[PDB]
Parts: structure tokens; sequence; C-alpha cells
């Protein structure tokens, strides 16, 4: 799946709007084991 | 045309009605393989019109034809491959 | 002024007028949403 | 075929078979005996329909003065304390404190009250402070809302100085044109939450005088598409804030000029002229090229017409577009040169066209122009063209402070059916040196004070009239205030076919039955004279099943303190009541001991009306408790009755011993009888008696007698009146229950008539066979009616097992003749206020046609032969004496192999009348004759843009 996702990137499809959606402000699924009450945590600046 | 024909025909309606569930709609699986609407109040079935308004889809030689020219330029081409993996698994359209 | 079907929402890249209508010729010429805009064109007439 | 001269005395034969039977097991003439022999326990009063209304007209003014007084303190205040104001920009400091309605902040604190119940109220009040509500699109805390939250702080003085001279007060309101209102006692707010103040119908009147509008709505090419979804949303809107009052016409150019609808001319905007507006402005599509010129002459030849009924008030065009480069100068110069009507123009849809001409039609016609490019914005710009209208209303200045009164609508906050009282504030900041003058154009808000029904129906007693009459007050618009067949229900308009904003605005011909003689009686009480009138009239019984004849009274007289006009009708038999004399202890207490529970079995199952005796004993709407309530409270009190009437009280106990003497002496010898089941008598005093208390189980009339339908169908009626049951197995009345019988009681104490009670029997059916038979035969059929087609006997052991069903159901070929030979008659009715179930394209409100049968001709012998097509059917039709029953006999529907269309008579829904051709012809009105428009003082110079 990550893969795939570099190679929409090179055709350049909406490779803008996924950087924007990888923020630092952003859900986290249940299944990852995170601490409890930080909810909207990850993300990093490094997406851009 | 041989591998797909007629499968984005099945977005999530209402219980009992014919209103489209959510606003940007998306078919189910065709078979039970790709995509449920697991929305309480809506179920799936057949009688859409289509992803891009009856535009896309490989359900007529014209169709496929348009289709397959909008891949090609590589604009709007993983819709096309999204609205598969919801049609059907993620094993077939990755490939095509 | 044929892009006028939907009655719920303003195409802002349409042929109305001539400086509209060279810049959505220009849109299609980068090739950018390209297909958006010839749904539009294929809705215009009937539709599929 | 027997002759005529047998089978008339077989169904003589039934005659006093019948009559008989209920002129002795009921005992007509024995409780006669019983009311003419004591003639000392009451007296007979006299009832004079002309000093009634006097009384009442009075009562209801002085209510209306109450409240004119209230209003008037009110605004007073509002318009002294805001002039009083300073207007900072800063309340983080200088925090505003406030109760805000609809919740579980810069500079607001808010308020946690405590909400305490009371009566009169169906929510929970606090009377220590105000309430105020603020609606969504509009955001608390910004400086106009928080400037306006000083100055009506001020308010909640003079709400609860106005409560405790006037403690029976309603909802008294503040509407304000920031948007906010503010109301007292403070309640929470009643989905998502759409209430704005300055949309409802209280605050239109207010705000400005009646209107004759004409709106003019762009359908030329250019607007097609999404600018055309949104003018039809906003000429919709606009349709909104328009009332009977105002009159109002749709009209659409495209290169010519044309009305979108039937009307041709302005009508008069009520509930369902503007439905066929909306159903007209929702259907128009966007073609051609535009034509300001002709559709401007259009527009202004429509403002002229004058062989119509108008508003003779503020003229006004609004126009609906998007942009061009017409501006029709030549129009404007030629159709009004000394600016006679204003002009207001909308640009509507997102677009870039030229708006400089649309702006300048807009205020070189005193108007002012708007924008909406989006749906949000409707909302709002339709309802900002008030603002200029109100602009001659302030400058009138003290003459313009004229309390008016609404329609009957919804109360916002679940209180019923009110009417409100209206004022206008004014903004008179500088107006001791009239410096300023700029903003002071405009009026502050508009007070209101709610008055219920509820409360002029206590100024209305009909407890010393016969069940057959009633009060009844009009409008100048014809609606009734006040009338029996007034529902706290919408009236519905069309037919619901899906896949409560508006007033109950009830027409006077459409409350009852409309004849040739009320329309000229409605006529005078429109123009306000007072006068009386005796005549004839056909009267809809309580069901409506049943249609009859009677002499009625009207007698009306204008109220002076405003343009409501009050009349009361009243039969004859009627203008005498018995009002009961009796002060002594032993006589009083034994009546009283009649009505314990534990006594039924030699009294019979007792009922009690629950009527306001006063305020300690409170309904409840069941009668099983209430009973026990009653008895337990007149002895447990002093008998002297201290703090309420003991007129309704000594009614209702004495007929407790008239009803027992009846019972006892007559009753209890006949313990049971072959072809009775039940024996029932009920009182003008409010108590109904079944013999039998195993039958008391089966009774399902009201306990309140003023409302039954077969009491007031036996006091018109000079003989036996039989009562069909009802069909569809509505509860157990088949066979169980029986057929009943009932007959007015006649007394004459000083020569004058009196009908105080009815007296009757249920006949048991199973007998009523055997005497009947005295069997199912497949060649002749034997049926009964009564009046009104009902089928009360029969002879298959079919019909009987269909029982108290229309005929025209069963027999469709035989009833429609009956109705050609001039047999029963039918007046056909519309029902506004009904449920209604939706169609193809819960329950919704719509027209029903409501059809009723009854004997035309005042004959009794009725032969002849129904040809059906290759066959013939004779027949034989003979009436009962002394009863309205009719006996027919007719060979079996199997020989003729003939079954047209069923004859239905039952609640039809429908969507007539047609309003296209009523308002050709509308009905009499008068219209208010204060009328404010232009004046030289006003200034309009800020067009619509000046900021833009
Ligand atoms: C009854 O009428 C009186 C006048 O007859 C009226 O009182 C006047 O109220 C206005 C505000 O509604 C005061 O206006 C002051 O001057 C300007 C006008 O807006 C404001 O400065 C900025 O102006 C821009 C204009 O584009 C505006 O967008 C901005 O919000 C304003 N404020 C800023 C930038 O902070 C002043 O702030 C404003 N207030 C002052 C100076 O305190 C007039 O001064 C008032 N005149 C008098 C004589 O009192 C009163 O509101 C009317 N009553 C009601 C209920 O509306
Ligand atoms: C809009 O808000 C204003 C600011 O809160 C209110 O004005 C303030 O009201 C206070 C209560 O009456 C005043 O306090 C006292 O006022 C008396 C009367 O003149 C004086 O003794 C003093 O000013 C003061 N007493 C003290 C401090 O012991 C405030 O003076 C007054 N003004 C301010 C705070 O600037 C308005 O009342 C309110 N609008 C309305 C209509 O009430
Ligand atoms: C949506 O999912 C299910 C319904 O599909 C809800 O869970 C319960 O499901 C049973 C089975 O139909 C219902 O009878 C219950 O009423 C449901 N709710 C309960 C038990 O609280 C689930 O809660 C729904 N999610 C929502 C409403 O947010
Ligand atoms: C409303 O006002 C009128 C007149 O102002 C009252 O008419 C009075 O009628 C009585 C007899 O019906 C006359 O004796 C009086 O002379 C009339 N009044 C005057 C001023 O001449 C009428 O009574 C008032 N309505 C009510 C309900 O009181
Ligand atoms: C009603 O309005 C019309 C114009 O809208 C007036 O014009 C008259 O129309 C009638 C019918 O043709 C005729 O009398 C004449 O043709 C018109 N002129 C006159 C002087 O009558 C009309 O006068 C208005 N009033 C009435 C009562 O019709
Ligand atoms: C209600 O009563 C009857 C219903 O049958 C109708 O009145 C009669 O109408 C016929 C036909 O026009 C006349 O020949 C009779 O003279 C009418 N009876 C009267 C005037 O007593 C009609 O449907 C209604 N009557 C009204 C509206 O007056
Ligand atoms: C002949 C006839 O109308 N019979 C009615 C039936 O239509 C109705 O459905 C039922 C109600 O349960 O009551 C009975
Ligand atoms: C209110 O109206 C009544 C009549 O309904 C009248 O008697 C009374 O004087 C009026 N004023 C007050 C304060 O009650
Ligand atoms: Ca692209
Ligand atoms: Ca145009």
């Amino acid at each position: 799946q990550a893969v795939l996702l570099l190679f929409r990137c090179a055709t350049g499809e909406a490779w803008q709007e996924i950087m924007l959606a990888c923020l630092p402000g952003k859900l986290c699924d249940p299944e990852s084991d995170y601490n409890p009450g930080e909810e909207y945590t990850c993300g990093s600046n490094f997406a851009i | 045309l041989e591998l797909f024909i007629g499968k984005m025909h099945k977005t999530c309606f209402f219980a009992d009605s014919d209103i489209v569930a959510e606003e940007d709609p998306a078919p189910c699986a065709f078979s039970g393989n790709g995509r449920q609407c697991t929305a309480n109040g809506t179920e799936c079935r057949s009688g859409w019109v289509g992803p891009n308004g009856g535009i896309t889809n490989f359900d007529n030689f014209a169709f496929a034809m348009l289709t397959v020219f909008q891949c090609i330029t590589m604009e709007g081409w993983t819709d096309v491959l999204y609205w598969m993996n919801d049609a059907m698994g993620f094993e077939l359209p990755w490939v095509y | 002024g044929k892009f006028n079907f939907d009655e719920t929402q303003t195409k802002r890249s349409t042929f109305d007028n001539f400086p509209q209508a060279l810049l959505t010729v220009f849109q299609i010429l980068t090739g950018e949403d390209w297909n958006a805009v010839m749904y539009d064109g294929i809705m215009a007439y009937g539709g599929p | 075929f027997p002759s005529a001269v047998t089978i008339k005395s077989w169904v003589d034969k039934m005659q006093e078979d019948l009559v008989t039977l209920a002129k002795t097991a009921s005992g007509v003439n024995q409780l006669v005996d019983i009311y003419e022999k004591y003639q000392d326990l009451y007296t007979v009063e006299p009832n004079n329909a002309r000093q009634l209304v006097e009384i009442a007209a009075r009562d209801i003014e002085k209510l209306l003065s109450n409240r004119s007084k209230a209003l008037v303190r009110l605004a007073l205040e509002a318009e002294k304390v805001q002039a009083a104001h300073q207007w900072r920009e800063d309340f983080a400091s200088n925090e505003v404190v406030y109760y805000n309605a609809k919740d579980d902040e810069p500079g607001s604190q808010r308020i946690k009250p405590v909400f305490i119940e009371d009566a009169n109220f169906g929510r929970q009040i606090s009377y220590q402070h105000a309430a105020v509500h603020i609606p969504t699109d509009i955001y608390e805390g910004s400086t106009i809302v928080l400037n306006e939250l000083n100055w009506t702080s001020a308010l909640d003085e003079v709400f609860k100085k106005n409560r405790e001279e006037d403690p029976s007060l309603l909802w008294q309101v503040f509407g304000s044109a920031t948007g906010l209102a503010r109301y007292y006692p403070a309640s929470p707010w009643v989905k998502i939450d759409l209430y704005d103040v300055r949309r409802r119908p209280w605050y239109i009147q207010g705000a400005a005088s009646p209107k004759d509008m004409l709106i003019l709505v762009d359908v030329s090419g250019s607007v097609s598409g999404l600018t055309l979804k949104l003018i039809r949303t906003s000429v919709s809107e606009m349709l909104e804030t328009l009332s009977d009052d105002d009159f109002v016409n749709v009209a659409s150019f495209n290169s010519n000029a044309q009305d979108v609808s039937c009307f041709q001319h302005l009508v008069q905007a009520n509930v369902r002229n503007k439905k066929v507006l909306k159903d007209a402005v929702n259907n128009i599509t966007a073609k051609g090229i535009t034509d300001y010129k002709k559709g401007f002459s259009f527009a202004f030849e429509q403002l002229l017409n004058y062989n119509v009924s108008r508003a003779n008030c503020n003229k006004i065009i609004m126009l609906f577009t998007d942009g061009g480069e017409e501006r029709a100068q030549e129009i404007f110069n030629k159709y009004n040169k000394d600016k006679k009507v204003r002009v207001f123009t909308f640009s509507v849809g997102q677009h870039n066209y030229d708006r400089g001409p649309i702006q300048w039609m807009a205020c070189e016609n005193k108007g002012y122009y708007y924008e909406i490019p989006s749906i949000g914005a409707i909302r709002i710009n339709t309802q900002e063209y008030l603002d200029v209208l109100g602009r001659p209303m302030v400058l009138a200045g003290d003459k313009a402070k004229q309390v008016q009164w609404t329609n009957v609508y919804l109360d916002a906050l679940e209180l019923g059916l009110v009417i409100t009282g209206t004022l206008p504030v004014f903004n008179i900041t500088g107006q001791f040196e009239n410096k300023t003058n700029l903003k002071n154009q405009l009026i502050l808000g508009v007070m209101g004070v709610d008055v219920s029904l509820e409360d002029i129906k206590r100024l209305t007693p009909r407890f010393t009239l016969c069940p057959n009459g009633y009060y009844f007050a009009i409008d100048p618009n014809g609606y009734v205030l006040l009338h029996p067949n007034l529902q706290p229900k919408p009236i519905g308009v069309g037919i619901p076919t899906i896949n409560s904003q508006e007033p109950v605005t009830l027409d006077f011909l459409d409350a009852e039955l409309e004849n040739d003689i009320k329309v000229e009686i409605r006529n005078k009480m429109i123009d306000g004279e007072s006068g009386e009138k005796t005549f004839r009239t056909l009267v809809k019984s309580q069901d409506e099943r049943y249609i009859d004849k009677g002499n009625r009274t009207y007698t009306w007289t204008p109220v002076n303190g405003t343009d409501y006009s009050l009349a009361l009708v009243l039969p004859t038999y009627s203008f005498y009541y018995i009002k009961a004399k009796l002060e002594e202890t032993i006589t009083q207490a034994r009546y009283s001991e009649t009505l314990k529970p534990d006594n039924f079995e030699e009294s019979g199952y007792t009922f009690i009306a629950p009527r306001d005796y006063c305020n300690d004993l409170k309904i409840s709407d069941n009668n099983t408790e209430f009973l026990l309530n009653f008895n337990e409270f007149i002895d447990r009190k002093t008998p002297n009755n201290p703090s309420c009437n003991a007129d309704l009280i000594n009614r209702v106990l004495l007929d407790a011993g008239f009803t027992n003497e009846l019972v006892q002496n007559y009753w209890s010898k006949q313990k049971n009888i072959k072809g009775v089941k039940a024996r029932f008598v009920v009182t003008d005093g409010g108590i109904t008696r079944v013999y039998p208390k195993e039958a008391g189980e089966n009774w399902q009339e009201n306990p309140e007698t003023y409302e039954d339908s077969f009491y007031k169908r036996s006091l018109d009626n000079d003989n036996y009146v039989f009562t069909a049951p009802y069909f569809n197995k509505s509860g157990p009345g088949a066979y169980e229950s029986g057929i009943m019988v009932s007959k007015a009681v006649e007394i004459y104490i000083q020569g004058k008539l009196l009908k105080p009670a009815v007296v009757g029997i249920k006949i048991d059916v199973n007998s009523w066979i055997e005497n009947f038979t005295k069997r199912n035969s497949d060649v002749m059929d034997c049926v009964i009616l009564d009046d009104g087609g009902f089928l009360l006997m029969a002879n298959h052991d079919d019909y009987t097992n269909q029982i108290g069903r229309f005929f025209g159901e069963i027999d469709p070929s035989l009833m429609r003749h009956l109705v050609n030979i001039s047999v029963y008659a039918f007046n056909k009715s519309y029902d506004y206020q009904s449920v209604c179930e939706p169609g193809a394209a819960s329950k919704q409100s719509c027209i029903t046609e409501q059809t009723q049968y009854f004997f035309d001709n005042d004959s009794k012998s009725f032969s002849g032969v129904l040809d059906c097509g290759n066959c013939s059917r004779i027949f034989h039709g003979e009436k009962l004496m002394n009863t309205n029953l009719i006996f027919i006999m007719v060979e079996s529907k199997g020989t003729c192999p003939c079954d047209t269309r069923l004859l239905i008579q039952a609640e039809q829904t429908s969507d007539g009348p047609n309003p296209c051709d009523m308002v050709k012809q509308p009905r009499y009105r008068k219209g208010p004759d204060v009328c404010f428009d232009n004046n030289v003082l006003e200034d309009y110079t800020d067009c619509g843009g000046v900021s833009g």
C-alpha cells in the first residue's frame, strides 16, 4: 500500500493533498498503541 | 470488458428507499468481495447510474475506450482504480 | 452557457466568455483536471 | 308484491311496537311529572339574548383594555430607557448578565433559574427574571447584540409590574430589530431551532402597514441554473411575510410579461391563495431574452386595476433578477413620476453582470437594493424590506401607536390558540434636540402580549344556554376569533402527496353550514352594526353524520373596543332556563348521597360532567376519578361555597334528586324488559345515569352533556330519534350494546316551554329481529333506515351483520334512486381541520369533504319502480310515525345482475374548493382604515449600496 501511494505521487495525482493529510494534527487508528488522553498526535512536520 | 462489466452499479441507499446514503457514493462489492457499507440504516443493491454519472465504466466498448484513454494520460486514473477496490477485491484491479 | 445543468453548484472552469474560455483551454492544455471539464461537456449535451 | 294498503298496516303495526316501548320503558312522561310537580326547588329565569351579548362584549372589551394598557406601559418605558444608552464597545469589563433560553462568553454571564411549575402555563416558568431568545444564525456576544442586552434589561421591572396588576397575564415579549426576543416570564425554549422573532406574524403587522405587492420574476435565459433555484426559494420565502391584510400577485417576464398563475390580479394572500402562488413559482422555467420595459409596464398596470378589492396602502414592486443594462427610464417616468409606488430590486445568484441599473431603479423610486448570492442569504434579505416600509410610520409620531390584534395562531411556546397585541417602538435618541435624525427613522422593535382563546371563552359562559346555543366572534376579514368548530389544529390546503407556522384563519362561512341568510348576517357583522334575526336553518350534528333543521336566532353587536363583532346563537325553547334555588341543609345533603359509586346498584351507573365548578376541584377528563374527587369535595367543604359559585353546583345537585326519583320510583319496578338492554337519562345539569350498572360499561358517550351528539339531535326534533351504531367494529356496539333511542322531555311551568333533559333506552337488536320477521328470504328484501340512510334492521342475517352502515355502501342502486326521487337530500361541506392520510405522488392535515343526508319531503308514502337496465325492481317506502325511521321493501338484488358504483358517505379527502374562481367573487371584507405611506420628510437617500 505504501509503494502504491508513492507510485501515485510519481505520476502526480493529488500528491499535495496527501501531504496535507500527514500534518501532525491527525487522528490515530485504535489498533495502534498510544498513551491515553492524546488522540490527535500522529503525523509529523516532516511530511513537507 | 472481460475482467469486469457492470460491476460499478451497487451503491448503498437507505433502507427501504431510493436515496443514496452518502454525498459522494462509491460502489459496494459485486458479490461479497470488495466493500460493504456498514452504516446501520443503509443497505446496497443494484440501481445506480455510475461513479461519474455514468461516464466512467467498462460496460460498453465506447465507455471502455474512453476510460482507458483517460488512464493513459495519468489524469484521474487512481479514481478508476479506487472505485474497483470497492466493486471487487484488492487483488485483481491493481494489476490492470 | 450550457454548464448550468447542475442547479446546485457554480462551475468555475466554463466557456461563458472569452477570458474564461481562454483559461479553461489553458487548463486542459496543461492536462490538469482535463477529464472533469470533459464530463461537464458530456453532461451538457444529454449525458452518457 | 303486497299492495300499498296492506303494507301500510304492517309498518303501522311496528310504529307502536317501537314508540310504546320507548314511551313506557324510558319513562318520558314520568320525568315530566317529576319536574312539574315540584316547581319550588327551582325557578324559571329569562334568558335574554340582547343583554347577554351586551354584557359579554363589554367583558371582552375590558379584557383587551387590560392588555392595551400593558402594551402602552411597556412601549413607553422602552423608548425612554433606550434613549439614555451610551453604546459602548467593550463589555469584557462590565459584563452583562441575563438568562439565555435553549441552554443547559466575551462579556456575557448566564443565569441559572429555579423554574417552578405553574397553572395556565403548560411549562416550567420563573417570575424572577425574563428569558432572552437569540436565533441560531445570530452570534450572541457581538457589539450589536450586547448593546441590546443592556437597555432591554430595564424591561424586566416593567414586566414584573404588569404581572402584579394583572396576575392572569400570559407571555409579554419584546421583539428586537437586532433579532433577539425577550419575554416574560422566563421559560426554556422549546430538531434544530429556526425561530426568528422578526418573521412572526405579530411582529410583521406592527413593523409596517398593509401592502399591495407585485413580484416580478426575471425568467430570461441568463437566470437558468442555480440562480433560478435561488429565485424560486426567495419568492416563496417573501410570500411567508404576508398576511390576510396584504394583496399580492406574482408575474414573470422574458420578452413578454405574463402572470405565473391563474389569478390575473391582486389576491388576498391568505393561506390558500399563497399556496397557489407558491406552487406556480416552483414551476417556472428560464428561456428567452430580458425585457424590463415590458416587465415593468405589466407590473405598473396591475397596480392601477381598481376593479378588484385591494389594500389601498403601500404599493411596492419586488424585482427578482440578476443584472442587466436596461434602466427603463421612460417606463418609470410615465408610470410613477410622483413616486407613488416603491421599487425593491434583488440581485440573486453568483454572477458578474452589471448591477448598476438594478441599483438605480431601487432609489429612483424610494426602495432599497438587496443581494442574495446563496441560500444562507435568503432568510434575512427577504424580510429587510419592512425597514423601508416603516419609515412613514415612525414619522407619523404618536398617532401611529395603535394597538392591533393578530389572527388566531398556535403559540410558539406550546400554549394553544392565542392572539397577540402589537405596538411598535421608536428610536428617539436625540429627539429632544433633533440633531442626529439619521438612524431615528427605524423602529426599535415590536411589543407583544399574548391573550389565550381560553381567556375569551371564560367571559362567555354557555351553561345557562341550551346545548344547541353558543357564542361566536368574527373578524373584519370574516374569520372566527371564537367558535365551537374552531380547533387547535392547522388548517390544511390541497392534497398531501409526499413519497404549523401559519395562522389558524377559519372563515365564518366555513366554521358551520353556509347559507344565503348567514352571508348577509356575516356582512352585517363585518361592518359593525347590531341587530337580530330569527329564521330557520339546517344544523349539522355534533358527529358529522346527520343534518336537522330548527329555528335559530342570531343576536350580534359590535365591540367598540376593537374591530371584533360578537354574536350569540340561541334557538327557541331556550329563552328560559332552570335556576336552582335551595339553601336548606338536609334537602341538599340527600341529593349528594346519590352520587356515591357504592350506591350505583339501585341508583344506576352515574356520570358527571367535568365542569369548572372552581379551582380547588380539578377536572380529570376520564370521570373514573373525577366523581370520587367531586363527591369527597362537597362534603369535605362548607356548603355555602365561600370561594366559588353555587349556581353550577346547585344545578347538578338538583338534577341528582330528579334522576334518582325516576330511577327509584319507576325504573326499579321493572327490573328487566325483553326488548330493553339499557335505560339512560341525560340532564342539563351534567349527569347521565344507566339503570343496569353492568350496562354502564358500554356507555361510549361523552360525560359532558353539552358534547353529546344524541342529546343535541333530540332537542331539535319533536319526536323519537334513533341513533345508528358505528360500523367497522369501533368498540363493542354491534350486538352487545343495542340501538339508541332518545326523546327530550318537555315541561311547562307558566306556559313557557323548557327541555331540561333527554331520556331513552337501548333496544336489543336480537329482540327486534324476532318482531320484525313476525326471514333470510331470497326474493324480497325488507330493511329499515333512519334519518340519514343508516341501516338499523334487515331481512337477511347478512345485512344485519353489517349494522349501522350507510345504505349506499350496501345497496347503491336503491340508495341512488331514493335521492333522485326526492326522498333523501344532501348538503356537502368542507372540513379544513382534519387528520389526513398522505397519498402516493403519521398523518398530515388536509381538506375533507363531508356529506350528510336528511329527509327532503314531508310526504310519508313512497312507491315506484327501479329500472337498472334490462330488468325491473318495484319498491314501496313508508315512514314510521313520531320517529325518524323509514321502512322500504324491495326485491332481491340478485334478480337484476347490476351492481353500480357504491355511494360513499364518509370523510372523503379533497382539495377543493377551487381558488381560481373563488377570487373572481371573493367574500366581503373590510380592511384597516389607517395607512402610513408617502411621507415628505422621509430621507431615502441610502439607496441600497452606500457601502458598495
Ligand atoms: C438609535 O439611533 C442612534 C442614533 O440616532 C444610534 O446611535 C448610534 O449608534 C452607532 C452604532 O450603531 C454609533 O456609531 C459610532 O460611529 C461609528 C459608526 O459605525 C463606529 O465606528 C466604526 O464604524 C464602522 C463603519 O464602517 C463600523 O464598521 C465599526 O464597527 C465601528 N466601530 C469600530 C471600528 O470600533 C463607532 O464605533 C460607533 N460607536 C461609538 C462612536 O461609540 C453612533 O455614534 C450612535 N449615535 C449616537 C448619537 O448615539 C442607536 O444605535 C440607535 N438604536 C439602535 C437600537 O440601533
Ligand atoms: C449596561 O451596562 C452598564 C455597565 O455595567 C450598566 O451601567 C452601570 O450600572 C451600575 C449599576 O446601576 C452602576 O453602578 C452604580 O451606579 C450608580 C448610579 O449612578 C452610581 O452610584 C455608581 O455609578 C455605581 N455605584 C457604585 C460603583 O458603587 C454603574 O455606574 C453603571 N455604569 C458603568 C459601570 O459604567 C448599565 O446599567 C447597563 N444598561 C442598563 C440599561 O442597565
Ligand atoms: C450501529 O450498529 C448497531 C446496529 O446495527 C448498533 O448496536 C446495536 O445493534 C442492535 C442490533 O440491531 C440494535 O438492536 C441496538 O439498538 C443497537 N444499539 C445499542 C445496543 O446501543 C450500534 O449502536 C449502532 N451505532 C450507533 C447508533 O452509533
Ligand atoms: C358601544 O357604543 C355604543 C354607542 O357608543 C353603545 O350604544 C348604546 O346603546 C344603548 C342602547 O342599546 C343606548 O341607550 C346608548 O345611548 C348607546 N350609546 C351611546 C353613546 O349613545 C353600545 O352599548 C356600546 N357597546 C357595548 C357592548 O357596550
Ligand atoms: C375596471 O377596470 C377597467 C380597466 O381595467 C376599466 O375600463 C373599462 O372596462 C370596461 C369593460 O370593457 C368598459 O366599461 C370600458 O371598456 C372601460 N372604460 C370605462 C370608462 O368603463 C373600468 O372602467 C373599471 N371599472 C369597471 C366597473 O369595469
Ligand atoms: C343545502 O340543502 C339542500 C341540499 O339538498 C340544497 O338546497 C336546495 O337546493 C335546491 C337546488 O338548488 C333548491 O331547489 C332548493 O330550493 C334548496 N332548498 C332550500 C333553499 O331550502 C343545497 O345543497 C343547500 N342549501 C343551501 C346552500 O341553501
Ligand atoms: C382589567 O379588566 C377588568 C375587566 O375584565 C377590569 O375590571 C379591571 O379594572 C381592569 N384592570 C385591572 C388592573 O384589573
Ligand atoms: Ca493531475
Ligand atoms: Ca437575462
